[PDB]
């Protein structure tokens, strides 16, 4: 973090200021008519006391002023209460804008770019990093005027009775600004330090708490407490480290301050004595003017006092704004954003010559594939593992960046509006999980009005049903935390039925048959090929039995396809796929 | 209030430092209130005997009275909170490993109960809202109470009258303010609590699982979800900050009527004479800079309504008893171990039928068995049970002639293996996420068993340096289970549970991968549950329906001969 870095972070802050700057003015109006109260409350305390003192008269002569004192502290009050309450708005409103542009960009992120960092990393970037540039947005915006103006008002009202006390004061004044910038950068840096402790933090307890099953089953529970313990101990040294300089300047500037007063009440003490008599215009030295002075002198350093407080929330929110700013100029996969839709109906057609699928960091998962799949039919891909199958099913989909192939229907896959192209798809998954709450609710994700078509879905699929009059309430259960509350295999159907509510134009199946017995399995295929059937498909199958009608077949490994026939030209001395035919059937 | 009591009491460790703090406070506000009167009270008796007759000695006011307190007023603050905010946090960090470890043994059915998503908030971010109550809540009161009782005294000895009326009106205001400000903080801290909580569940259910949501075009109405629960904590903020200005202005408003008060009524003589003369500058300067102590003392008490219910979460979460227990001094560990299950019955807690019930059956020093069965027949239910995660509600599960009880968590932990059919990988180094199973070992023996299983891809570039899981280089479906089975042989141990081995793997890969293991376990006993038929020559083989055993028969060979079950099994239906 250098000086740059900090410039262009304040740049961005400040951006955000637009939408509020209507109250701030109101803010700093406010505090203005506060600072013009005050000096008129201290002029008529002064004139009281004087006049009670010296000569003696009584209260009912003084009647007067006592009225005007009363109703400024009245309309001092008010003005307080109005600029508090005008600051908070201004304060949350831009939070609220700010937190609305992150979760649009992270929802346009996808899949890809949202692994980048563990979720409690992303949770705490965008509920405490946003949360703490209230204190920013809210005071040190319009106290930044105060804290010029209000001083220059208090030195003019007293500057026509002494210039001597005037003179303290001024050249009391510049030193503060020398002092506070000689620990703000420090500020600076350690709150960033600071975040990307706790972020650490939070990744790591999440990251532990998901697997606990595998630290129970292999005993560690010695080395995690070691581990948690060292990143308390980092979260701890970083704030005790930013507190102890904000305590620093706190107490510079209280010391200041202090001495200041000091010296202007010995000043006016030793005045009136007849021992320095070298500051008035030649009139003497009136009790009113040493008590206006010495009534005055602390709310004329109090503004700075503030303006140096609220400095720490300034650099607070600084070194919070380096997080989410990086990540929001990072290139996405497609970085057009392209816009345009592909009709409906009208039988796909998915064509590619020497696409290179790449990796979100810069790496190679395929090689020159090149295949085209004609106007619907079905396609199976099978080969070694470990060859990027599931990564072209990915592009595919649309959560990678390929180089310049895949183009349906005549019109390139990077300009067909992903909100309208992601509705021709109907994905199976790997290793599927539930995110919704009840067992109804994961088998209606795609259309959530229906009740008749439900059961026809949840019997096509087949065995379902068969363990639905098992569960405690039934198609009502509520599914545990990932899966807790069924099985692996139980998760495979319901995930099946999903996938097969509603029609589409393009069905990405990956491996459907797993963790399942034979007459499950079978049903389950039988279902899916009387489903495929119908329009375009992609399988990824693991099993060489029964594909003697699935009009073509891709052997592909080492990220290229080789043979692309027919299991009855494939089945004789077709190469990889006549060694793995011969390793399934004789080890059965 | 007794929810505040069990993390009040963590001052028997931090003691003196604590007390410094407050003892520093009451000397900087005592301090601060002479600086004013007696600056005051110098000016104003300067000017009536001043003109002439020098005979108020000079050198003794402003030299020892002022010079002494403009350093005491800030030496005095700056160790007072130096020192107290050292203590604060060194207690907090201690809490939070406290808590962490009261998360440990209970990871079956104990942790099912709560979501992931706001025990992860129990712990940053409802340990964090106790620094107010070791800050703010105990300091203030005190120091404005001893401070009101000393310059009440102080004063007393001239015109009881006056200083009895300042004390009351400064007493009334700190006995009065707080307990009425105690009781809309309450409802609206527990709303603030409440709504962070659900919020941070949301947004965090919202990621894991944004592919299936943003491919079935589910996710704009879980956004309009979040953006309606995030309205209201926003509302409750600013009905806070609402009933803060409020505070502020009733505390200007008192200073206010305190000062004019004690201005008027100090007319008439401030103790005989009908005339004081330069006392009324004191006695006015004094209430006019006593507030300033008070000011912060509703501050404190206003935010109890958000503690307390941090305080009954943590409570909440560290007051669970565990479900397993373990004895003591019995490890004795062995190299052949047996097994033994005469009758097992299971139900599964909130259930109400029994989803393992009578089931028998005897390994004999080192066998290797295989369990078939249906989709869902709770077979790996069995192997779950041979681990201690929950208690059978009926018969016994012996081990080498031994109660599985009486065997302590150093041992039951150390000669059983299992290779559970869902792999987790942990964001942490290659060389951290594979030595869970022998963390002394070396860096020698992890290339040669990393390079037999057949991965020989991830040991190159970076190396055993890479960082692994989220945040770096994400294994395939493949990997992840060759990985799973890599960290189960260095852990060795004489019983291996390889609840599903070659789930994703393609022939040649599982053939390889089942002939390793073939001739590495040789000497130990295996219990498979495989759905593939592949390769059954073991020496025994038992199939499950529901809960019992269909046909043990141990052969391979009956089965084909006896059409009875597993004879349609493989054939086709
Ligand atoms: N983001 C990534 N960074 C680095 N390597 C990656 C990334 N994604 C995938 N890989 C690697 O790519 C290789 C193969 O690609 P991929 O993950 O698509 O395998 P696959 O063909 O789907 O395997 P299988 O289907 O047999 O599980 C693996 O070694 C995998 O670890
Ligand atoms: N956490 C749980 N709480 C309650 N019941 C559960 C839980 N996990 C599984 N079950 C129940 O256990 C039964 C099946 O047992 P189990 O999960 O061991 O199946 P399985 O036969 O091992 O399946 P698979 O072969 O797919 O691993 C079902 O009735 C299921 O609802």
């Amino acid at each position: 973090m250098n000086k740059s870095r900090q410039k262009e972070l304040t740049r961005w802050l400040k951006q955000q200021s637009v939408i509020s700057q209507r109250w701030l003015n109101i803010s700093r109006l406010l505090g203005f008519v506060s600072g013009i109260l005050i000096i008129a409350q201290a002029w008529f305390m002064a004139r009281i006391l004087q006049h009670m003192i010296m000569e003696n008269i009584p209260r009912e002569a003084l009647l007067l002023p006592f009225t005007l004192l009363v109703l400024t502290f009245v309309l001092r009050a008010w003005v307080v209460w109005l600029r508090e309450r005008v600051g908070y708005h201004a304060g949350q409103h831009i939070r609220f804008a700010i937190r609305r542009q992150v979760l649009d960009r992270l929802q346009q992120a996808g899949p890809a770019w949202i692994q980048g960092k563990p979720a409690g990393s992303w949770a705490t970037l965008v509920l405490e990093q946003i949360d703490d540039m209230h204190d920013y947005y809210a005071r040190y915006l319009p106290q930044m005027a105060l804290a010029v103006s209000v001083p220059l008002l208090i030195v003019v009202a007293i500057f026509p009775s002494n210039w001597a006390a005037a003179l303290i004061l001024l050249g009391t004044a510049p030193l503060i600004p020398l002092f506070m910038a000689l620990v703000g950068m420090g500020a600076a840096d350690a709150n960033r330090r600071n975040f990307l402790a706790l972020a650490r933090l939070s990744g790591h307890f999440l990251d532990r708490l998901r697997g606990m099953e595998t630290l129970r089953i292999f005993g560690r529970g010695e080395a995690e407490i070691e581990s948690i313990r060292s990143a308390s101990e980092d979260f701890r040294q970083r704030t005790m480290e930013v507190l102890r300089l904000a305590f620093l300047s706190s107490g510079i500037l209280e010391f200041f301050t202090s001495l200041s007063i000091a010296l202007v009440a010995v000043y006016f003490g030793f005045s009136y004595l007849g021992e320095l008599d070298f500051g008035h215009y030649d009139t003497g030295v009136t009790l009113a003017a040493g008590f206006l002075a010495l009534i005055l002198a602390p709310e004329f350093f109090q503004p700075l006092r503030d303006l140096g407080t609220f400095y720490h929330a300034k650099a607070q929110a600084v070194g919070a704004a380096d997080s989410l700013k990086t990540f929001m100029e990072t290139p996405l996969a497609h970085p057009q954003r392209g816009e345009a839709e592909l009709a409906l109906t009208d039988p796909l057609t998915i064509e590619a010559e020497d696409l290179f699928i790449t990796s979100p960091e810069g790496k190679t998962l395929a090689g020159p594939l090149n295949f085209t799949l004609p106007a619907g039919q079905r396609a199976v891909l099978v080969g070694r593992s470990g060859s990027g199958k599931s990564s072209l099913l990915n592009a595919l989909s649309g959560f990678l960046s390929y180089q310049g192939s895949l183009r349906i229907n005549g019109i390139e896959l990077r300009d067909l509006s992903p909100e309208s192209w992601r509705k021709h798809l109907s994905w199976v998954g790997q290793n599927p999980q539930l995110p919704a709450a009840t067992l109804r609710d994961n088998v209606l994700l795609a259309r959530p009005d229906a009740s008749e078509q439900e059961l026809q879905a949840a019997l096509d699929n087949a065995w379902v049903s068969e363990f639905l009059p098992l569960l405690p309430q039934g198609v009502d259960t509520p599914v545990g935390d990932q899966a807790a509350r069924l099985s692996v295999g139980q998760a495979q159907r319901v995930a099946v039925a999903r996938a097969l509510l509603n029609p589409c134009s393009l069905l990405l199946l990956d491996q459907p048959a797993a963790s399942l017995d034979a007459h499950s399995e079978q049903r389950v295929m039988e279902a899916l090929n009387a489903a495929s059937l119908r329009q375009t498909t992609l399988m990824v199958t693991h099993q060489l039995e029964d594909l003697a009608d699935w009009d073509v077949i891709w052997v592909m490994q080492d990220g290229r396809i080789i043979e692309q026939g027919r299991y009855a030209e494939l089945s004789v001395a077709g190469g990889p796929f006549a060694t793995l035919l011969a390793h399934r059937q004789e080890e059965i | 209030m007794r929810a505040l009591l069990p993390y009040l009491a963590l001052y028997k460790r931090h003691k003196w430092m604590l007390s410094l703090g407050i003892v520093l406070a009451i000397v900087t506000l005592l301090a601060s209130i002479g600086l004013l009167t007696l600056s005051g009270w110098f000016l104003s008796a300067s000017a009536v005997a001043g003109v002439a007759g020098l005979y108020s000695f000079n050198y003794m006011l402003p030299a020892a009275g002022v010079r002494g307190a403009a350093i005491t007023r800030t030496a005095g603050r700056y160790f007072e909170r130096l020192v107290s905010h050292d203590a604060t946090f060194r207690v907090l960090q201690h809490l939070r490993i406290y808590t962490f470890s009261k998360l440990l043994p209970l990871s079956p059915a104990g942790l099912a109960r709560y979501r992931q998503g706001e025990l992860l908030n129990r712990v940053v971010a409802d340990v964090d809202t106790l620094d107010h109550l070791y800050l703010r809540v105990i300091s203030p009161l005190v120091g404005a109470f001893v401070v009101i009782m000393v310059v009440t005294i102080g004063l007393s000895f001239l015109d009881f009258t006056l200083a009895f009326t300042l004390g009351g009106i400064m007493l009334l205001t700190l006995f009065l303010m707080p307990p009425l400000f105690y009781r809309a903080g309450k409802s609206t801290g527990q709303n603030l609590t409440h709504l962070r909580g659900q919020y941070r569940q949301q947004l965090t259910a919202w990621l894991q699982g944004q592919a299936e949501l943003t491919i079935f075009g589910a996710s704009d109405r879980y956004r309009t979800q979040l953006e309606n629960t995030e309205i209201q904590w926003l509302e409750a903020q600013r009905r806070q900050s609402e009933l803060t200005a409020l505070s502020q202005a009733i505390m200007l408003l008192i200073g206010a009527l305190a000062v004019i008060l004690m201005l008027w009524m100090a007319s008439g003589g401030v103790g005989g004479n009908a005339q004081p003369g330069a006392l009324i500058a004191l006695f006015v300067f004094c209430a006019l800079a006593a507030f300033e102590a008070l000011a912060p003392v509703t501050g404190a008490f206003q935010h109890l309504g958000q503690v307390i219910a941090s305080a009954v979460r943590i409570t909440d979460l560290t007051d669970q008893k565990p479900e397993v227990t373990f004895p003591d001094t019995q490890t004795r560990v062995a190299d052949r171990v047996s097994l033994t299950l005469r009758d097992v019955q299971f139900t599964y807690p909130e259930q109400s039928q029994q989803a393992l019930k009578g089931i028998s059956l005897q390994v004999n020093a080192g066998e290797h068995i295989a369990i078939l069965g249906r989709t869902g027949c709770g077979k790996s239910t069995l192997l779950q049970l041979l681990t201690r995660a929950w208690d059978p509600q009926q018969g016994e599960i012996l081990l080498n002639d031994s109660p599985i009880a009486s065997l302590n968590e150093a041992a039951l932990r150390q000669t059983i293996s299992v290779v559970p059919q869902r792999v987790h990988l942990f964001s942490a180094t290659l060389r951290d996420n594979l030595l869970l199973a022998s963390p002394g070992s070396s860096d020698e023996a992890l290339s040669e068993i990393l390079r037999r299983v057949g991965l020989e891809k991830l040991l190159e570039d970076a190396g055993l340096n890479s960082w692994l899981g989220e945040g770096g280089r994400q294994l395939s479906g493949g990997e992840l289970r060759r990985l799973a089975i890599a960290r189960a042989l260095l852990h060795d141990a004489p019983l291996v549970l390889l609840d599903q081995p070659t789930e994703g793997l393609d022939a040649t890969t599982e053939s390889q991968i089942l002939e390793l293991l073939a001739e590495m376990m040789r000497e130990k006993t295996v219990l498979m549950v495989t759905h593939r038929l592949r390769g059954l020559s073991r020496f025994q083989q038992i199939i499950v329906m529901d809960n019992g055993q269909i046909i043990e028969q141990g052969t391979h060979a009956e089965l084909l001969a006896r059409q009875g079950r597993y004879y349609q099994f493989k054939q086709g239906l």
